[PDB]
Order: C-alpha cells, then sequence, then structure tokens
C-alpha cells in the first residue's frame, strides 16, 4: 500500500511508525489548606435583614 | 452568649434616657451596630444603625435619637429626648463585625414613656 504496487522488491522498506499510547491519565494538584468560611457565610447563627 | 443591656426605665414625658450596648471582644473598632425597638402590642421596627462613623436615624427618631459610641469601653450611649407616647417599646440592640457575623441577641430592656 505504501508502495504504490502490488509486488515488492527485496529489501527493508519504510512504514507507518510505531507509536506507545498512553495507558490512562494521571492528574496531581498538591495539598488543600485553606478554604473559604462557608460555615460563616452559609452557616451564620442569624441571617441579615433585606 | 448576649449582648449586655441597660438604660431601660419608665419616665414621663420631657425626660433624658441613655440606652447602653456594650459587646464583649477585642475588635471593637471594626464593630457595626444595629438598633430596633419593639412597642407592646404593636410591631418592632428599626431604630437607627451606626456603622462604621457613620449614623443615621429613622422618620420618628430623628433628631430625637442622638447616637454615640465609646470606643475606650466598647460602649454605645443614644441620648434619648422629645419623649413621645407611641414610642414606648422595647429595644433590641445589635452587634456584629463588617461581615455580619458574630451574632449575639441582646435581651432588650424595658422603655416606657408616660402619657400626660
Amino acid at each position: 500500500c505504501t508502495l504504490k504496487s502490488f509486488t515488492v522488491e527485496k529489501g527493508i522498506y519504510q512504514t507507518s511508525n510505531f507509536r506507545v499510547q498512553p495507558t490512562e491519565s494521571i492528574v496531581r494538584f498538591p495539598n488543600i489548606t485553606n478554604l473559604c468560611p462557608f460555615g460563616e457565610v452559609f452557616n451564620a447563627t442569624r441571617f441579615a435583614s433585606v | 452568649v448576649q449582648l449586655q443591656e441597660s438604660g431601660g426605665g419608665l419616665v414621663q414625658a420631657g425626660g433624658s434616657l441613655r440606652l447602653s450596648c456594650v459587646a464583649s471582644g477585642r475588635t471593637f473598632s471594626s464593630l457595626n451596630i444595629v438598633w430596633f425597638r419593639q412597642a407592646p402590642g404593636k410591631e418592632r421596627k428599626f431604630v437607627a444603625a451606626i456603622n462604621d462613623r457613620n449614623t443615621a436615624y429613622a422618620e420618628s427618631v430623628k433628631g430625637r435619637f442622638t447616637i454615640s459610641r465609646d470606643n475606650a469601653k466598647n460602649t454605645v450611649h443614644l441620648q434619648m429626648n422629645s419623649l413621645k407616647p407611641e414610642d414606648t417599646a422595647v429595644y433590641y440592640c445589635h452587634s456584629a463585625d463588617v461581615n455580619g457575623g458574630m451574632d449575639y441577641w441582646g435581651k432588650g430592656t424595658q422603655v416606657t414613656v408616660s402619657s400626660h
């Protein structure tokens, strides 16, 4: 197919390349230390007035 | 816990009263105060909110009410002038930071204005 003929001469011929596909995707972000005070935003003792 | 309340009492017209609202803590310079009053048998209405260093009063309390704060002793003094019988109400004072948190409920003192 790559030589465009049905008969190929003696020799060694380059063809489609070899490629090791990735096994899977891995993601690594560091630890979490500070988070927004949702306990003071949504869990307030008494909500403000309109 | 709670907010300590004082300054209430039963007085006749033309007298002088000074309500007090003190909130314990260590960040008084960032505290904001919202006031309310609840008349017996009537609706409870907002009185005066002194936030940062700004002051304001409602229709029936403007000029009559002279709100003030004491940064030295965490004290809020409200000078009372031009007593009116219809203003007999229980005043609930509120203390909070700029966020609106640290919400403590004031018990409220009995304030009465006697008619003539």
